[PDB]
C-alpha cells in the first residue's frame, strides 16, 4: 500500500531524481487514475470540431468514455459516455451531429445535454429520470482549446493554469479571429507510460538538440545539405510554472530548428510581417517577443502537450502504466492566408503524425523505456533528472515566470513534482496554488 | 434498395498479357520494400505523385459520407515527390532509429483489379495488401487495405512508374506506435 | 481484503443499486472462482452428448478443464482433466469415446472412470496408485441435462434448482422421450462478464422487447413486411426463484417474436395440437398454462442459460472479469417429427450462432459495457436495477412462485443477491436453502 | 501407407482465360464486401445457393472423420437464399447495432484452383482468404480458411453466380464475439 | 547511395503460361499442407532438397551483412530429403503429440516471380506467403516471410518437384512456441 | 503478503509434494525476479560469442536486458542494458563489434565497459559521471561458459556449482581445446512457468523413457525400422547437487537414445577411439567412467540447462509467470573433426530447434499445463514428486554426489527446495553453502 510518505520519495526534487517504479506500477497507475485524471483538467479538444448545435466528438478523460457536445445555448457539455441503467455506450460514433442520444441495449433516451429524458415503459415497469442521466464534467475553454474536469471542488481552469497562460498565447492569442482545428484528429498506440510523453514536451528539448531527430532534420533540409551543414541551435530558454507542473522550453533566435520543420512559408509567417507583427502587439501585456520565440514545446499537466511554433496538439490517454493513445490534431490561425494553412497541414503530417520524420523516433525511444522496466535491476536505481538545478529565476526581461536554459530539467523536475503532490495530498485544500 | 452503379456498363477488362505486367510490377515492387532497397524503390515514384493515406473513423450508415478525412483535412501520408524523398533519406540513414535496426516487413499483394483509363498507357489500379511488420524482438503489426494507383508505362527497371497511391487502411486508432513503413 | 461487510455493500436489493466494480475488478473474480465456480452445480452439456460407454466430452467448470465420461454401469463421472503428477491435460480432443486415458507427459495411465490404473517403472521408482488419480466431481442430472458440482457440502441438484425447475420443464419435460441435443456445440469469445450473460437469460427479456433486436425481428418477418408492422409483445411474465439466484421471463399470448424468431411451424407445434397438448398435459400438475407461454429466456445460476420456446442453450465459461466463452447448443424433443428438429436446427444458427441476426446485437452491448468499466468514473456510481421494485407477488394463479411482469428486474436482484450470499457466507449452513 | 487418390487421374487445368475471369470474380466480389455494397453483393447470390461453414473440432488423428459438423448439425452458417435475405436486411439497417457503426474488412483472397464440371459453366473453384477485421476503436479479428464454390456463369455485372459456398474456417473456438461479416 | 544492381540488366519475364503452372503448383502444394496430406507432400520433394531457415536477427544498417545465419551455424531448419522423411514419419504418427490432434494453417501464397535458370525446365521462384496456424482451443501462430525455391519439372502429380527451398521468415525471436507446420 | 512461513510450506521435500501455485502466482513471480533471478547465478553464452575486443551480446537476466561486452583486457564486462538519464536502451542491436555505445534518447556516451564518458551540453546544464553509468554485474567464466550475478555478497561461481562441476565437465572438459560455440542463437517463446523447462533438464528423463519422446525417436530411427524395434533405455542414474537445486540424470551403457537423437557417428565419436578416450582420461579425477555415460541432460539452478552428449545448451528467460522465453545454442569441442561438428549442427537442429522432432513434443506438455493452472481446482492440491523417494544414496562406486535411479525425482526435490529456500531466506548469511 502506498502511503503519502512511500509518495513523496518516488521523486527528489532537491537532488534530481525519479523513482523508475513511477512508470510501472499498477498501483501507481490505479491511483493516478482517481488522484490525477480524476481531477486534473484534461483537453478534449477545440470549439471547432463542434462548432453547431448538437456536433459532438466522443473521446476520453483517462479511461473514461466522454462526450463534447455543443449545446443549443451555444455552451460546451461533457458527460460520461455511460449509460446508468447497465453501462452500455450512449453515442457510438467518433463525432457528428445529434437531436438526442439513445442508449442501443434497452433504448433509455438522452437529450443533447445528457438529461435522461425517456425510459421506455416507465409507467409499466417502474425513480426519477432527473436523477439518473450520465455524470457531468465540468467544461472550460481557454481561447478555444476546451478542457474538462470531474471534480467540483478543483480550481478553475484560469486559475489551473495561472502563469502558464502567456505561453499557450504565443499560439492561442496572434489574431483577433483566434484560432480553427484543421479537420481530422489522428489517433494511435504507443506502449509506453504517459509521463514519457508529457514530460518530452513539458521539458525536452534536450532529445532534438541531440540525437533523437537527427534524421528528422536531414528530412526536411534541401537536398543539397547534409547533417554536417545543420546548425545546432543552443539558444533558448524554459520556462517552470509556479503551479501546476506546467511547462514550456523554445529556442531564440536560432530559426534553422523551424525552418527544417516548417518550411520558409511557415517560418515568415511566424517571425516577420504584418502577422507576426499584430501577434507581437496582442502579446504586448506580456512584453514577450514572440517574434524571436522559432521553436517550442509545451505540456498542460496531465496530458495536454502542444508545439507552439508548428501548432502540434496532442492528448495522451492513459492506457495502464504500460500503454498509451496519441490523438493529435493541427490548429491554425482562422485568417491566415490559405497558402499558410497548407503549410501548417502538410508539415504536421510530414513530421508529426504516426508516419511523420520526427513521430517514428520519439516513440521508438519511449517502447524500449518501458520495455527495459519490466526488469528488477531495471527499477532498482533512480533516474537523473539533475539538469539546470537551480539556475532558474523571474527576472527575466524577456519572458515571464521561473525562466532558465533551454537544455533543462526544471519544468520536469515541476510536473515530477506536482505529479507527486496530486498523488499524496488527498484535499483540494492543501492542493490548490 | 437500388443504386445509381445500376446505370453503368462494367470497366473493359484487362487482357492477359496487361494483367500479368501490372501484378509482376507490384509483386517487384514489395521485394524492393521488404528487402529495404529505398533508393531503388522511390526511383518508381513519378515527380507528380501524390501519396495519400486517408484518416479512418468511426461514423453511423446514415453519416458515411464522412468516414474518411477530406481533401483539407490531416492525413496519415500526404506526399509529393520531394516529401517522399527526405522520407527516404531519413529511413537509409544511419541515425534514424525508428528503422536502426530496420524492422521486417513482407507486402503480400493480391485482388488486382486493373482499369485502361481515356489515356493510353496509364492505368487505375485497384489491389488489396496485407502488410505484416515485424520489428526487434517480438513486435508484430499487421495492416490491412487497399491501394488506389495510377500507373504509366514508363522506362525505368520495373516498367511502371506511380503517379498516384491512396492507401486505405483498414483501422480508424493505428494499433501501431508508426507507419515507418512504406505502402 | 474484501470483507463480507464489503462484499455484502456491492449488491443492495432493497434499492435496486448494483456496484459496477463487480464486473470488473480482479480479485472478486479470484474470488467467484472458489465461491461461486467451486461450489456450484455447472451445466456440462446433455446426457445424449455422451451416449455410449466410453464417450466423452472435455468441457469447463470455471476456468478448470473437466472431463464428462460415461461409463459402462450408464451414469456419468466428471474429473479434473489434470494429471496429478505434473498436470499436464488427460483428455486431450474435444470429445469422441475412449477405452481409457493416458497422459501424454509420463505415461500415468486411466480407466474411462478417471482412476489412476498404471504408473511406468512403478516398482522402480516407488505412494498408492488410488489415491492419485485426478479429482472427482460431483454428477447429476435433471430431465437430460448434465450438472457437476466439485463440493461434497452443497445441497443435491434439486435442492439446488427448487421451484425454478417448472420453467426448466417448459423445455425439458414435454414428451415421455425426453429432449435429445441436436449435434454440434459452437464456441466463441465475448469481452465481457460473465454477470451480463448469465443476468440477461435471467432477467432482461427488456432489451428484446425494446431496442437490442430491432433488426433481428426485421431479419425474421415476412419480405413484404417493414419493422412499423411487426408485433413487439408487451404481455408476459417474469420468475425469481424462492433459493438460489435463478429466474425466468416469458411471452404470454404474445406469437410475434416467437413466429419472428422461429417460424410458423415451430410456433404452431409449441402452441396448438397434440405435441402441445401433451405439453400441457404434463406440466399439469403445476398448474402452468404452457401453451400460452410463447417466448422464454432462463438462467440456472451461475452459468446455464437457456431460451425454451427456441432450444438454445448455453454455457458461459468466465475468462477472467473482462472475457467468456460462450458454449452453445440447441435441443429438440427426441419424439419431435424431422420436419420440427430441422426448423429447430435452421432458426438456431440463423438467430443464435456467433452469426446470428440476434446473437451479433448481443454481444455487440457487453463488449462495449465492459471497455467502459476499464474507467475510474465509470465505476464511481451504482447502476440501476430497480425496475419491478416491490411488484412481485408469490400467489399468481398461473404462474408458481415470485412471479411479477416480464419487464422487471426482480430476477436480476434475485441473481445478483444470491451472488453476493455465495460470496461472503463460506458456509453452507447459513447458505443452503 | 497410401490412399486410394492414387487410383485418380489428376484434373483437367483451367485453362489461361478461365483462370483469370474466375480470379477477377472472385476480387470485384471481395470489392462489394469490403465497400458494404450488400445489396450489390447478395445479387450475386443464385436462388439455390446453399451458404454453409461448418462447426471444426480437435479430434485425435484416429478420429478425423469427426472433425468438421454433419448434414443434420449445428454450423456457423447454414443457409439458404431467403435466410440470406434476412441478413441482408439486418446488415443494412439503421437499427442494426453491431454493423452500424459499420466494421472495416479485408477479403484478400489467393490460391484459386478451378475444375471444370461435367455442366458447361459450371465449375468448382477452391480458394484461400484471410479475412481482416477492425472494428471500431481497436478491435481486430482476422480469419483464414478456404472456400469450395459451385460458380455459374451469369448475366451479371461480374459474370458468374455463386451457387455453393462452404467455407471451412481454421479454428475450433471462433476468437472473433461475432462473424457480422460475410465470407 | 547508388547500387551495383544499377548494371543489372531486368530479369527475362516468365511467360504467361508458365507463372500460371507455378502459380497453380504452389496452390495445389499449399492445399496439401493445409489437408494434411502428408505423405503427398512429401512426394514433392526431390531428392536433392535442401530445406534451409536461417536464423534472422537485429543488426545495425553497418552490420546488414550478419542479418541471417550462415552456411555452417545454427538455423530454424537445415534438411535433407532423409532428414525430412523422420519428420514426416513424425507428424504422421499418432504418438506425435504436437501434431495429434492436429493443428488448422492456412497457406496464403502470392507475389509469384519466376526466374528460368540456365538448365531448361530448371525454374527460380520467389514467393510471398502468410501461414495462418490454429492449434486446439485457442492459440494462433501467424507467420509471414518469402520463399526462394528452385523448381525442376517432374513427371509427379502436381508437375514438379522442389529442389531447393530457402525460407526467409519475417522473425527474430519466434513467436510461436514451435515450427510444427512446414512452409 | 507471502510470509517466509508461508513459502516454506509450498514445498515439501520430505513427503515430495509441491503446490500447483508457485507456478501460476504473480505475487511469487515478483519475489522471484527479486529473491532468485536477482542474486543467481545466470548463463549469458559462451566467451566464443564474444571472441573480440568490442565483441558483444544483448541478452537477458531475468526480465533485465543486459550487454556482454569483451574488453581490451580479455575479460568480460556485464552490465545493465539501460541509461541511467530517461531508460533507454544502449545497445540497441542483438550481437555485433562495438567501439562504443551510444544512447538514442540525449546521447549520453559509454565506453565499451559501460562507464559513461560524455554528456552533451554537461558544461552548461550541469554530477559525477563515474557515478551514472548502467549498473555492473558479477561476471565469472566456466570452461567456456559466461555466468553473471547482481549480487556482491553471493558465493563464487565454483562454490555456487560445487559438486555439479564433474557432470558439466562430462561437456566442458573433454579437450585441452575447450568448447566452442557453433554459430547462432534460437530464441522462441513458451506460454509457460520457467520452472517446468529447468525442472526437466534437471531431474525428468522420466517424459523421454515413457511417452513424450516416442515420436522423436521414430523419426531419428532408420526407416526399416519401427518403434517396436527401437531400444528402451532404462538403465542409468541421476544426482542431486549438494548444494544450488543442480541436477543430472544420465543412461550408462545404452546407446539407442543417443544413436536415434545424434545418429552414429556423433554416438561413436562419445564412447570409442582417442577422443572418447582423451575424454575419460581427462575427468580421471573425477572416477567417472564417461565413455558409458550416453545421453544426459542438466540443469545449473535456475535457468542454465544442458545436454551433454548432444551439447544442446538452453537459457529460459523468465516472461511472468505464464511465459518463457527459450535462447539455445550448441557446443562442439573446439578440434572435433570437421565431420564431427557438422553432425552437431545438423541433428542439433533436427531434434532441439522450434521445430526439432523432440522440441515440438517437450513444448506440447507445458503449454497445457499452465492453462490448466488458470483453474482453481488445478490448483488446490499438490503435485507428485515422490518418484525414488529415500533411495538416493552418496556413495556411489561410479558417480560421485547423491546418486539414484534414472528415473527418479530426487533432484527434482533438490530443485524445489533450493527455490523455497532462495524465496524464503533474505541473507546469504543462512542461504550460501
Ligand atoms: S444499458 Fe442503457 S438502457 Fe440499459
Ligand atoms: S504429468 Fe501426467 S504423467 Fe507426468
Ligand atoms: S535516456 Fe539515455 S541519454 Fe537520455
Ligand atoms: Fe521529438
Ligand atoms: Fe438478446
Ligand atoms: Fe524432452
Amino acid at each position: 500500500n502506498w502511503t503519502p510518505e512511500a509518495i513523496r520519495g518516488l521523486v527528489d526534487q532537491e537532488k534530481g531524481l525519479l523513482d523508475p517504479r513511477i512508470y510501472a506500477d499498477q498501483s501507481l497507475y490505479e491511483l493516478e487514475l482517481e488522484r490525477v485524471f480524476g481531477r486534473s483538467w484534461l483537453l478534449l479538444g477545440h470549439e471547432s470540431h463542434v462548432p453547431e448545435t448538437g456536433d459532438f466528438l466522443a473521446t476520453y478523460m483517462g479511461e473514461d468514455p466522454v462526450v463534447m457536445v455543443r449545446q443549443k445555448d451555444k455552451s460546451i457539455k461533457v458527460f460520461l459516455n455511460q449509460c446508468r441503467h447497465r453501462g452500455m455506450r450512449i453515442c457510438r460514433s467518433d463525432a457528428g451531429n445529434a437531436k438526442a442520444f439513445t442508449c442501443s441495449y434497452h433504448g433509455w433516451a438522452y437529450d443533447i445535454a445528457g438529461k435522461l429524458v425517456n425510459v421506455p415503459f416507465e409507467k409499466e415497469a417502474f425513480f426519477d429520470k432527473a436523477e439518473w442521466g450520465p455524470l457531468q464534467a465540468r467544461v472550460a475553454t481557454y481561447k478555444g482549446l476546451v478542457f474538462a474536469n470531474w471534480d467540483v471542488q478543483a480550481p478553475d481552469l484560469e486559475t489551473y493554469l495561472g502563469d502558464a497562460r502567456p505561453y499557450m498565447d504565443v499560439m492561442l492569442d496572434r489574431t483577433p479571429a483566434g484560432t480553427v482545428a484543421i479537420g481530422g484528429m489522428q489517433k494511435w498506440v504507443i506502449p509506453c507510460n504517459w509521463k514519457f510523453a508529457a514530460e518530452q514536451f513539458c521539458s525536452d528539448m534536450y532529445h532534438a538538440g541531440t540525437t533523437t531527430h537527427l534524421s528528422g532534420i536531414l528530412a526536411g533540409i534541401p537536398p543539397e545539405m547534409d547533417l554536417s551543414q545543420a546548425q545546432i541551435p543552443t539558444k533558448g530558454n524554459q520556462f517552470r510554472a509556479a503551479w501546476g507542473g506546467h511547462g514550456s522550453g523554445w529556442y531564440v533566435d536560432e530559426p534553422g530548428s523551424l525552418l527544417a520543420v516548417m518550411g520558409p512559408k511557415v517560418t515568415q509567417y511566424w517571425t516577420e510581417g504584418p502577422a507576426a507583427e499584430l501577434a507581437e502587439q496582442r502579446l504586448g501585456h506580456t512584453g514577450m517577443p514572440v517574434r524571436r520565440m522559432v521553436g517550442q514545446h509545451m505540456t498542460i499537466f496531465p496530458t495536454c502537450s502542444f508545439l507552439p511554433a508548428m501548432n502540434n496538439i496532442r492528448i495522451w490517454h492513459p492506457r495502464g502504466p504500460n500503454e498509451i493513445e496519441v490523438w493529435a490534431f493541427t490548429l491554425v490561425d482562422a485568417d491566415a492566408p490559405a497558402e499558410i494553412k497548407e503549410e501548417y497541414r502538410r508539415h504536421n503530417i510530414r513530421n508529426f503524425s504516426a508516419g511523420g520524420v520526427f513521430e517514428q523516433d520519439d516513440g521508438e525511444n519511449w517502447v524500449e523505456i518501458q520495455k527495459g522496466l519490466r526488469g528488477y535491476k531495471a527499477k532498482s536505481q533512480p533516474l537523473n533528472a539533475q539538469m539546470g538545478l537551480g539556475r532558474s529565476q523571474t527576472g527575466h526581461p524577456d519572458f515571464p515566470g521561473n525562466v532558465g536554459y533551454v537544455y533543462a530539467e526544471e519544468a520536469a523536475r515541476g510536473m515530477y513534482h506536482h505529479w507527486m503532490r496530486m498523488m499524496s495530498e488527498p484535499s483540494w485544500a492543501t492542493l490548490k496554488p | 434498395p437500388h443504386f445509381f452503379k445500376t446505370f453503368e456498363w462494367p470497366s473493359k477488362a484487362a487482357g492477359l498479357e496487361l494483367q500479368n505486367e501490372i501484378e509482376q510490377f507490384y509483386y517487384r515492387e514489395a521485394q524492393l520494400l521488404d528487402h529495404r532497397a529505398y533508393e531503388a524503390w522511390f526511383a518508381l515514384l513519378d515527380k507528380d505523385i501524390h501519396y495519400f493515406m486517408p484518416l479512418r473513423t468511426n461514423r453511423m450508415i446514415r453519416e458515411g459520407e464522412l468516414e474518411y478525412s477530406g481533401d483539407q483535412d490531416l492525413a496519415h501520408f500526404d506526399e509529393t515527390h520531394e516529401t517522399m524523398y527526405g522520407r527516404i533519406r531519413k529511413v537509409t540513414s544511419d541515425v534514424g532509429w525508428a528503422e536502426n535496426p530496420p524492422s521486417r516487413t513482407r507486402h503480400l499483394v493480391s485482388n488486382v483489379i486493373v482499369k485502361e483509363t481515356a489515356t493510353p498507357d496509364t492505368f487505375e489500379v485497384n489491389s488489396a495488401f496485407i502488410l505484416y511488420r515485424n520489428r526487434l524482438e517480438r513486435q508484430v503489426d499487421i495492416f490491412a487495405g487497399e491501394r488506389r494507383d495510377v500507373l504509366r508505362r514508363a522506362d525505368n527497371n520495373l516498367g511502371f512508374s506511380i503517379a498516384k497511391r491512396t492507401i486505405l487502411l483498414d483501422a480508424s486508432t493505428l494499433l501501431s506506435n508508426n507507419l515507418s513503413m512504406f505502402f
